[PDB]
């Protein structure tokens, strides 16, 4: 049939006069406003304070159309001002401070929001500066987790609230242009802000995208101040300012701590630290590409030396040589290599022992390579006390570092507990399976893997390997999610298999060539263990799983088919899905990274050159054996940040003044200004 | 404002005598470039990186920053379509090597690299442009077949 | 030093009266314009007709700020009006009224630009209306390959110049106002102009784009005029039109011609066809899934009842039944399943023939699957004469149905040349390889795979499979590519690798199990052949090749490890270059396939139902045993052709309104408005 339709949540309607009175305004009359307002103050026909269907009132519409005639008409007949001075600051205009000066139920702000907190979020520097500059205050929001205060303890009721409340806060606080006229240190705050922020931004599960988003903000106002520097003299002052030595770049330093990436990227910021990292090489990079290596070549050479000269007299030319930081980085780089040089002389076993000898005397080789480990050991010592165990911690490749030297330790530990029993001399054949002399082997050959591979962070120090092996890092984050699901999967099939073939074990005896397991010529006993059964299926997945493993001697039909069923299905859930999903989510996160591939191998790269821009270094072989002041510095450090400040307020609004188009609101304020105009006109000449 | 460039005339900062220029061109705007030059200029010559005399070396360490922003003003200047326009008897070949020149620099300023690409891919763009203006064949010949070159 | 900066491309300035009377112009101040031009008439002292450097006269000046009124005055007195029309045609002004009302070097359009032409490529019906009011031309374009016309073959004189005026006239046929205007069937041309523009873009291959654009443009406009039909009866008059039986859905028919596949899958246009196609299900759309499996297996199962009610009486109500579409679609599928089952069963005991009797007596199964072959050719022969060849022809899977049908055929013939002069029944080792009846079963093999893959062809009609097939088989083209560079990558190792082994090949004798090639257990000889070594080479990409292959037997290293190395180039090449390769290609093809799969798989869809709509149909097994109409027709088409144009040209005007930001000219206009009115009151008042 029909559906009636009828306005079920009713509301009170305007009379015939007050929508007039309302419509004068929306066309800016105000010769009909002002006689309606007299009228009604007489025969008090008209509620001066009506309301719209969208609930505005005629200041409203008033604010909305920017008529500050016709504001001020209505305020001096002194129509209600509730919240109005918070629309106003949303429409970003001059009537702001009419309402301020003319100062003394349903709103589009939440109750929380106040004057400031509103301004802030709009980023508008005037009107900011405006309410300022009458005493203004925004609550200091609560630390992370701070129950302790039963204030937090509100969140019980209304969380709602309390959480928008906070929100609303921090939106306000992580104003580029609130910091700008606050803060003491503009940058600095923004730093630690940005880092709180993120911190709840994880706290916070729900509104974790809004609490990022401020985040960036932060972190992109400091990269913009930084921006506007223009000479070097203040590139210089900004990063070398120590709140509270000096020329210790300590804000970059703050930066590299706060993971403020893009600051540590600027271009400006990087071709100071360039210039320090080449310090010695004037043009270095320039040099011909030939030319570089052949420098590079000759000084890795002579590390050696360089290494002594310092050891040997510290203040000599040759002595503060190495003290610059590329030729450290050269220097403990072809340190580095040549220990790897000598644990490859001993795959070709130049020095060829006995494979009988149990535990023999270390070979020479070995004792050459002796003092580096040592080295690597006290350097990691050295660095984690320096740095304190939280940052070492930290550092991902320590745990490399840690583990690489840890098994140096052992496989010395072993050789040398060989050497004092076992000292006698048997056939290897006779030797036990976990003989000291045979396990240290195999400890040495995983540490020479591990040792070959940390060479995978000087890529950072190239423009070209670099970015890739920041990426590479990123994506094998996702790698790892991807392996739990694979690895759940081979249990579940490992323990099914395992539990239908169990049953039919075979003896080594009994298997040819006493062989059994899936290493043998005739792949034998695959599923009988579920040890042999999780290598045998991970082994499948490279294909080097031969199917006649799926087939009991006894030859049951049926228990067969359903273990080449299982193992068949497997390969389709690991190799045809599984793996091809890795492909599409690999490709998706590359691609992501690719977005900011240089901010972060260039934040990497500076921390690299930074590690060696310091004093305390040397190649690991030879590793072994006034207030015034500062008032002057902040003095500085304040020009320059009121400059950088200026400069950039400047630049925002000329961005928005030429970058930004016109929206609906701009053509109803065109559409009023002439409105306005025409009753103005058409009344004089009337 | 075109109109106010001219009572002016009738009545940051990397230098004041040639900056009216440097900046119209980033401008692009041909009618005031047309005012300006109109009286004699004369843009300095960006030494290149190689230098090593008090030429660059004293810049270089007084205002490493101010020196490289210097340059780049220039050329993002001399890039301007408009300018190569007015000042260059043969705009496409100056197109051509400026565009050559901008990627060199684009090499060596490392830090920079995006800023003189960008002008570089901007020469490229008005030749190509320039070129798409030919309407008969006979044209396009002159074109395609003029050196530089007695 | 410096670089000099002078102006070279010298130009005359302005005199400041001259520059003066431009400045006015711009400002709309109508007396001082006024006053300039009276002046200039008796003092001589400005020109009129002056230019701004950037060659803007006044007249110019004027249109663009389209200041009818200073147009008027500049026009009355004497000012040069030359290609004026032209701007204002540009400009889309309806200034242009007046220009063409007065009719008393470096110019911005080409010398071929005729008013028409460039209100056409600005597509303003009413512009447009304006000028073909006036009787206007626009030279036929010569035919692609129209070269015997000394008048083309001419082009020498000026090519580039030939080459742009075709392009001007063509984006001037392909406008469609113009066609919408000018045209009596607008659909129908713009179908052929579509199919011509397509042509032009590969002939002429530089502005391929444009013509291409071009092509877009004519398919566009043809499907948004179908878009506005408003009711199934005009739906029917528009889709049912014959230019010159009617009613057989000709212009449906004509747009799969021309490939207008958007007009196809218009939705209006498909709704129609689907209950063509569903005729004798009315509701089947609603019909539960389970309901519809029902109907669809029931009817399929009485195929053979439904297929001979026909052949015995057409009129009879089963007769009836199988003349409905959907249901011959569901027959004919039957009818094929029924076949592929039978050449399941031959290969089975179904009739366990003996396996020595060469030249055997054809098996009953073989038998009943004569008729349908029999069946499937004839359906053959039928479409290439009731299609034509081209047709035919046109159709990739007409070329499958051939190559199945062929060697169902050559089967049947080496099956009778094998029944005679083969009466005995040697063992079949003894047979010889080509044995007639070895052929026969090969062929017949062979057969049996393209005829099951034909089915792959039914999955257009499924709205899930469908789209999947279409998208797919889109991509198969790009692989096609890559194996073309791909093969040139075998064919260089496949001569180098045989260069250097084909000196030591063996005798199949020598080589164990007298096997010689990549087939036998021991793969041997596997580079000594070329098509060895091209099939070696083809079986690597799949890990089928063993490494043992590249080891001469006489043990020579050096040719050997040039063998190993060769073959491990062109697996790295293939393997993991070109095939990683080929999968990101993959990647994107797809990505911009699944945009458009609808379109391409209803147009395919449609072209499938329609061959059922015809009339001529029996399943393959049962194969075998006046002017006053026209007029009037016309005039309906005519009626309905232009309440369409009608509501298209309001359409996109509404939507040229709707969706179009103000530009700066606008403003400059609106800002010129108030300009000329502030003079003119000014004046008045002053
Ligand atoms: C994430 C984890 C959830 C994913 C869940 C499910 C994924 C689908 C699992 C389907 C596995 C069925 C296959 C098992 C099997 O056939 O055993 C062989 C066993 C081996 O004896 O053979 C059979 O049991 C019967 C012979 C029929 C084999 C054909 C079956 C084809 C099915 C699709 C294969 C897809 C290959 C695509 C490669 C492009
Ligand atoms: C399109 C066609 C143009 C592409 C052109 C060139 C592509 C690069 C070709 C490089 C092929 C060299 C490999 C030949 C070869 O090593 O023979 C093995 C042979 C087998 O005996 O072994 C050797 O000759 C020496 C042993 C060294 C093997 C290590 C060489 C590694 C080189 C890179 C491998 C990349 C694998 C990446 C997988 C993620
Ligand atoms: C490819 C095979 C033979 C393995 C070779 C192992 C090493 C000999 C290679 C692998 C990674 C290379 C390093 C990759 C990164 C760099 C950065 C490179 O510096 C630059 O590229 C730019 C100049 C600068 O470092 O400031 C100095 C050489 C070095 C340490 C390379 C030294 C030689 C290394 C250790
Ligand atoms: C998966 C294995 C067992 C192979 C099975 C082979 C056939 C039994 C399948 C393969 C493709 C199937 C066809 C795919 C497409 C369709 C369209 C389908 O129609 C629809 O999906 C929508 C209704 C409509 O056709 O109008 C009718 C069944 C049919 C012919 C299917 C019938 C059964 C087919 C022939
Ligand atoms: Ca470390
Ligand atoms: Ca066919």
């Amino acid at each position: 049939d029909r559906i009636p339709l009828q306005i079920v949540r009713a509301e009170t309607e305007l009379s015939a006069e007050e929508k007039a009175f309302l419509s004068a305004v929306e066309k800016g009359d105000y010769a009909t406003v002002k006689q309606a307002l007299q009228e009604a103050e007489i025969y008090y026909n008209v509620n001066i304070n009506c309301m719209d269907p969208l609930g505005r009132s005629a200041l409203l519409i008033a604010i909305e159309n920017e008529n500050l005639e016709i504001m001020e008409l209505l305020l001096n007949h002194s129509v209600y001002v509730g919240d109005a001075l918070l629309y106003a600051i949303r429409k970003e205009v001059v009537g702001a401070v009419e309402l301020l000066l003319s100062y003394r139920q349903f709103s589009e702000f939440t109750p929380d929001i106040t004057p400031i907190m509103l301004a802030a979020h709009t980023n508008n520097y005037e009107i900011i500066k405006l309410l300022v500059q009458k005493r203004v205050t925004i609550p200091r929001p609560h630390q992370i987790r701070c129950n302790c205060v039963e204030c937090v303890s509100s969140s019980e009721v209304d969380s709602l609230r309390h959480s928008r409340s906070r929100l609303n806060i921090y939106k306000a606080l992580a104003s580029p242009s609130l910091i700008a006229l606050s803060s003491e240190d503009p940058i600095l705050t923004a730093f630690r802000l940005g880092w709180e922020l993120k911190e709840l931004s994880k706290v916070e599960n729900e509104f974790k995208a809004e609490y990022e988003e401020l985040s960036q903000q932060c972190k992109l106002f400091a990269k913009d101040l930084l921006d506007q520097a223009r000479s070097s003299r203040e590139l210089e002052i900004i990063l070398n300012h120590r709140d509270d030595k000096y020329h210790d770049l300590a804000k970059l330093k703050v930066a590299i701590k706060y993971h403020q990436k893009e600051f540590v990227a600027q271009p400006n910021c990087q071709q100071l630290l360039a210039t320090l990292w080449y310090d010695g090489f004037p043009g270095w990079r320039r040099k011909h590409w030939v030319v570089k290596l052949l420098t590079c070549m000759t000084i890795g050479f002579l590390f050696p030396m360089l290494s002594i000269a310092y050891l040997i007299s510290p203040r000599s030319n040759l002595g503060l040589f190495i003290k610059k930081p590329f030729i450290k980085f050269i220097c403990h780089t072809a340190s580095y290599l040549t220990f790897l040089f000598m644990l490859l002389l001993a795959s070709q076993h130049i020095v060829r022992t006995d494979l009988h000898v149990q535990g023999p005397p270390p070979t020479v080789v070995e004792w050459m390579i002796l003092p580096w480990v040592l080295g690597f050991i006290w350097g990691e010592i050295k660095e984690m006390w320096d740095g304190g165990f939280t940052e070492y911690i930290h550092d991902w490749w320590n745990l490399m570092d840690f583990a690489m030297n840890s098994l140096y330790l052992a496989t010395i530990s072993l050789k040398i507990v060989a050497y004092v029993k076992y000292n006698g001399s048997r056939p290897r054949e006779e030797w036990e399976m976990w003989h000291p002399t045979l396990i240290a082997e195999a400890l040495f050959a995983i540490s020479n893997i591990l040792s070959s591979l940390r060479l995978i962070s000087l890529f950072t120090a190239n423009s070209h390997l670099g970015p890739l092996q920041i990426s590479l890092g990123r994506m094998l984050l996702d790698i790892l999610k991807f392996l739990f699901i694979y690895c759940l999967v081979l249990l579940a099939f490992a323990n099914g298999l395992n539990q239908l073939y169990f049953y039919y074990e075979t003896r080594a005896i009994d298997e040819p060539n006493n062989c059994k397991g899936i290493r043998c010529e005739k792949q034998n006993n695959a599923f009988s263990t579920l040890f042999e059964t999780l290598q045998s299926l991970f082994w499948s997945v490279f294909g080097l799983l031969n199917l006649y493993v799926t087939n009991v001697k006894a030859r049951h039909e049926f228990t067969e088919f359903v273990g080449a069923t299982m193992f068949g299905t497997y390969n389709v859930i690991s190799l045809v899905v599984l793996l091809n999903m890795l492909i599409a989510m690999m490709n998706n996160s590359y691609q992501l990274i690719a977005d900011h591939a240089d901010i972060e191998w260039k934040f990497a790269r500076t921390k690299l050159w930074m590690s060696y821009f310091d004093e305390g270094g040397t190649l690991p072989p030879p590793f072994n054996i006034r207030h015034a002041d500062s008032l002057i510095q902040n003095q500085h450090y304040q020009e320059v940040i009121r400059n950088l400040v200026k400069r950039y307020v400047a630049a925002m609004i000329r961005n928005s003044k030429t970058n930004e188009g016109l929206t609906e609101e701009n053509f109803k304020e065109l559409k009023q200004d002439i409105s306005s105009f025409r009753y103005e006109v058409l009344d004089l000449l009337g | 404002v075109v109109g106010a460039v001219d009572i002016l005339l009738n009545h940051y900062s990397t230098t004041m005598d040639v900056a009216p220029v440097i900046l119209a061109a980033h401008r692009n705007n041909y009618e005031i470039l047309t005012m300006l030059l109109k009286q004699d200029v004369s843009l300095p010559k960006p030494h290149a990186v190689g230098c090593e005399c008090t030429l660059c070396s004293a810049k270089n360490k007084k205002d490493s920053l101010r020196h490289s922003r210097f340059r780049l003003d220039i050329y993002r200047c001399l890039a301007s379509p408009a300018l190569i326009m007015l000042t260059e008897e043969d705009p496409i070949l100056r197109a051509f090597e400026l565009s050559a020149d901008l990627k060199e620099l684009s090499l060596v300023e490392v830090e920079f690299r995006n800023d003189y690409e960008e002008l570089a891919r901007q020469c490229k763009m008005f030749a190509k442009d320039l070129l798409a203006q030919a309407r008969n064949s006979r044209e396009l010949e002159v074109i395609l077949n003029h050196t530089s070159s007695d």
